[PDB]
């Protein structure tokens, strides 16, 4: 798990980005900063509680 | 002839003899070396927002792209990465190399004068205590900081010049820009002038830039009544943009961390339209002022005129001074000049009395009707 | 007259002999400081300047108090003489070399050095010799003295292995022989070229003896003396190189354009020292018709070519087109060509002036080019007078031992 992560977060440049909603059918909705809106059913390494749009 | 085809022949000896150099040695003075510079980098420049704790992490917006978190690389200083910098970042892995000077605005770098225009001290003869107060602000803490330290003093860090116009204000600037030592910088009242709205600002914003910098620096401000001088309000909305830029201009020259090594000259023609906000010293404190050269200044102008030209000697140059009791010396270089341009009439080579008396009544009397000064006297 | 109408203040003395210390630059300081002559202030600043310094530098501060003061001619001999006699070797034999300096028609100072001289291989008055030797040829030029070169020959005679002794051996007694009766192939040049081949070590022996050399053949009119030296002298590239010289120093220039082809052809020659004076001769040559002086040597590439140019401007009133040359020529990265720019570029001229120098301030901010930087400050601020010391400087890139005599072009009032 620690290799995963490392093979992820060990690529330094992060695209920063806005969160638009949070859909439940769980599901977080990103306008990027080059304004490309990407839709992923997947949140991965954040909590729900710490995100709000 | 003989100088001229004997130099023919040596100078095309030597061309074409050297020809067989330029037939027989068969750019390269930088090719290997820029060769050598194709290891090197192509180095995206960025700008900073802050940065991270425990780490470095840095964040950047690089212009326009996006916005990054990246590292440092290994040849950086942890140190001085910091806040709103202009930074020089890798363009594959996104990495801080060198930080830099930051954005100074172009059309603002081409008013540092970059040259020296040639006018001496010499030719403002005649306004002596002037020129005495002007050097005791301007010249001497910059040479010398050891009167105004020893008895625990600060200089005025700001003089304001006006007069009649033609009396010398331009020229005083140009004399003391001749031996200012310093970064003078030139400032024209309508560079603060732009199309939209709170832009002026910003000039005056990167002008402070700029002195910030470069420590010990000269800034000439030159016809500010464009820059802004007074707050008319009505209910129409009129002359307010120019009013921002001249609060602008006033809160960071002086008041909250005042300005450093930096003073301001202003040069008005009607110091009369001014808000006493730019009145009150602390910021414009020595009112240097000019007249007209009352009886003698007119004779040392006519020696200053006078001294590299074709005249006749024998000729006294009090009587002349005598006709001409409200002048400028802009008249009096009229004065001389068309003197002159009454012997260029004749084929002479020295200048007559009658000339200069020709002189005088083709200026003074005639022209006195324009004669831009019985109206500026009352500095309207 | 000159305390008189000038009037000159402190604050170069203070700033331009305020930018930083490391006995080198701070040496060349107070060379900076010492040629500045508003009265000999610079001389007489207290102590512990001089005992910061060290040994050829102490020739050259030794030698400073000479510098400030070419005149007051009783108030030498009561300003030198605290440093005369003293415990150091470099302060009593640059102090009469500071002797030499100040004047030209004393004499007096000759006996206390002149009597010292002999040490029979390398004691103390051999370095009086060459602040005594070269600064009294600074002092005399007779119809050809002949005592002091009777002196001269348990010089070459003494031979140290100090090239110095050598070369103000050579240089003195060719300011005592330039202008000489169509020169002369008389025994003591003779001498020094026999005794020339007699020793073939350290080269800079068979470059400052064919200075001496071309000096004695300077004052030709029609001097066949480089058939005859060429006749004993020539052979592997050392003594064609004094073969070189004295094919410089014959030839001082008239519409004779056959050696400017000679130039040509022999400028490319695979040994490349014969190229750096043979080409250097052209500002002696050229001259007047200064016109034709811009050539292509900056558009080659034998980087010491660019050096000769970077001579060939020199110290005339310098046109915009020769500060033009130092466009380029102020930019390059050699320390030794880099530091040939600001000697001959504040030499053309003695903001404006101080331009150049701040970007040479620019340019670097080694220590070569510090050095430089001050020689150039220093700079800032046919007579054959001026025409011998910087021959005199062009091997440059050498020790400070060689620098030690770098203040001996005395070419200016
Ligand atoms: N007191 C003076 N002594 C000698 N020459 C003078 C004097 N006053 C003016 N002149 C000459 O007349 C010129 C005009 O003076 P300026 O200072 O240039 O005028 P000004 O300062 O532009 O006035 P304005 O129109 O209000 S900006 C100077 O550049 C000098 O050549």
């Amino acid at each position: 798990e620690n290799s995963e992560k490392i093979k992820v977060n060990k690529t330094l440049p992060y695209l920063v980005s806005n969160v638009i909603e949070l859909l439940d059918v769980k599901c977080a909705v990103i306008k990027t900063s080059t304004r490309q809106t990407y839709f992923l059913p997947v949140i991965g390494l954040v909590d729900a509680e710490k995100l709000k749009p | 002839q003989v100088e001229d085809d004997i130099q023919q022949l040596l100078k095309k000896i030597n061309e074409l003899t050297g020809i067989k150099e330029s037939d027989t040695g068969l750019l390269a003075a930088d090719k290997q070396t820029l060769q050598s510079e194709q290891p090197l980098q192509v180095a995206r420049c960025t700008k900073i927002i802050n940065a991270d704790s425990e780490d470095p992490k840095y964040i950047i917006n690089v212009k326009q792209f996006a916005k990054f978190v990246v590292d440092l690389s290994d040849q950086v200083a942890p140190t001085d990465i910091e806040e709103g910098m202009r930074v020089g970042v890798d363009r594959n892995k996104y990495q801080i190399h060198i930080p830099l000077p930051p954005k100074i605005d172009p059309t603002v770098t081409m008013m540092q004068v970059e040259e020296k225009p040639d006018v001496t001290y010499s030719d403002v003869g005649g306004c002596k205590e002037q020129i005495e107060k002007l050097r005791e602000v301007v010249e001497t803490p910059l040479l010398h900081p050891e009167r105004f330290v020893n008895l625990g003093i600060e200089p005025p860090k700001g003089v304001l010049l006006f007069g009649p116009p033609g009396t010398g204000k331009t020229l005083c600037a140009r004399a003391v820009a001749n031996r200012t030592d310093a970064c003078f910088i030139r400032v024209i009242g309508s560079e603060l002038v732009q199309k939209y709205v709170g832009e002026g600002a910003r000039m005056v914003r990167e002008l402070f830039e700029m002195a910030r910098t470069k420590k010990a620096c000269l800034i000439f401000f030159d016809e500010i009544d464009a820059i802004g001088g007074a707050r008319f309000d009505d209910g129409a909305g009129g002359d307010n943009e120019v009013q921002r830029t001249m609060l602008e201009l006033i809160n960071q020259l002086d008041g909250f961390d005042p300005r450093g090594n930096i003073k301001v000259l202003m040069a008005t023609n009607r110091p009369d339209t001014l808000d006493p906000a730019l009145m009150r010293p602390g910021r414009l404190d020595r009112k240097i002022e000019f007249s007209l050269p009352d009886l003698e200044g007119r004779t040392h102008i006519f020696k200053i005129h006078a001294r590299s030209m074709s005249v006749e000697r024998d000729i006294r140059f009090e009587l002349l001074a005598r006709l001409c009791p409200n002048s400028t010396g802009a008249e009096i270089r009229s004065v001389c000049t068309e003197a002159g341009m009454f012997a260029i009439r004749a084929r002479r080579k020295i200048a007559t009395e009658k000339d200069f008396l020709e002189a005088v009544n083709k200026v003074i009397k005639s022209y006195a009707k324009f004669s831009a000064t019985p109206r500026y006297m009352t500095y309207n | 007259d000159d305390i008189y109408k000038t009037h000159l203040e402190n604050n170069r003395f203070g700033g331009s002999g305020s930018q930083v210390d490391s006995a080198r630059m701070n040496l060349a300081s107070s060379f900076v400081n010492g040629f500045v002559n508003q009265d000999k202030l610079l001389t007489d600043d207290g102590n512990k300047w001089l005992y910061k310094n060290k040994d050829h530098g102490m020739l050259s501060a030794a030698a400073s108090l000479g510098m400030i003061l070419l005149w007051d001619v009783d108030g030498g001999l009561t300003q030198i003489d605290k440093y005369l006699y003293s415990s150091e070797d470099y302060i009593k034999s640059g102090a009469l070399l500071a002797c030499g300096i100040v004047n030209s028609g004393v004499r007096n100072e000759c006996d206390p050095a002149l009597a010292l001289l002999s040490d029979y291989v390398l004691h103390n008055s051999n370095t009086m010799r060459l602040g005594s030797i070269f600064g009294l040829g600074l002092a005399y030029a007779g119809s050809n003295r002949e005592d002091v070169l009777t002196l001269l020959l348990p010089v070459m005679g003494d031979s140290k292995s100090s090239m110095e002794v050598a070369g103000v051996t050579a240089l003195a007694c060719g300011m005592i022989a330039v202008g000489s009766c169509n020169g002369d192939v008389t025994s003591t040049i003779l001498q020094t070229i026999m005794e020339k081949s007699e020793t073939e070590l350290k080269d800079t022996y068979a470059r400052w003896l064919p200075l001496g050399l071309g000096l004695n053949h300077l004052g030709k009119g029609e001097a066949i003396e480089a058939i005859l030296a060429a006749l004993e002298v020539v052979s592997e590239p050392f003594r064609s190189f004094a073969n070189t010289l004295v094919d410089v120093c014959a030839y001082a220039g008239s519409g004779n354009v056959l050696k400017v082809q000679q130039l040509l052809h022999i400028c490319s020659e695979h040994f490349d020292s014969k190229e750096k004076e043979e080409d250097k001769d052209k500002k002696e040559k050229k001259d007047k018709d200064k016109k034709e002086a811009p050539a292509d040597m900056g558009a080659h590439q034998g980087v010491a070519v660019l050096g000769i140019a970077l001579i060939a401007m020199g110290e005339e009133i310098g046109a915009e087109m020769a500060l033009r040359t130092f466009g380029h020529l102020l930019r390059y990265g050699e320390p030794t060509l880099r530091r040939a720019v600001p000697l001959a570029l504040a030499l053309i001229s003695v903001s404006h002036d101080a331009d150049p120098e701040v970007s040479y301030n620019s340019i670097f901010a080694a220590r070569l080019a510090a050095m430089l930087r001050q020689l150039a400050q220093y700079h800032a601020k046919k007579g054959t007078l001026t025409l011998c010391p910087y021959h005199s400087d062009r091997q440059l890139m050498s020790q400070v031992a060689v620098a030690g005599l770098l203040t001996v072009l005395v070419s200016f009032l």
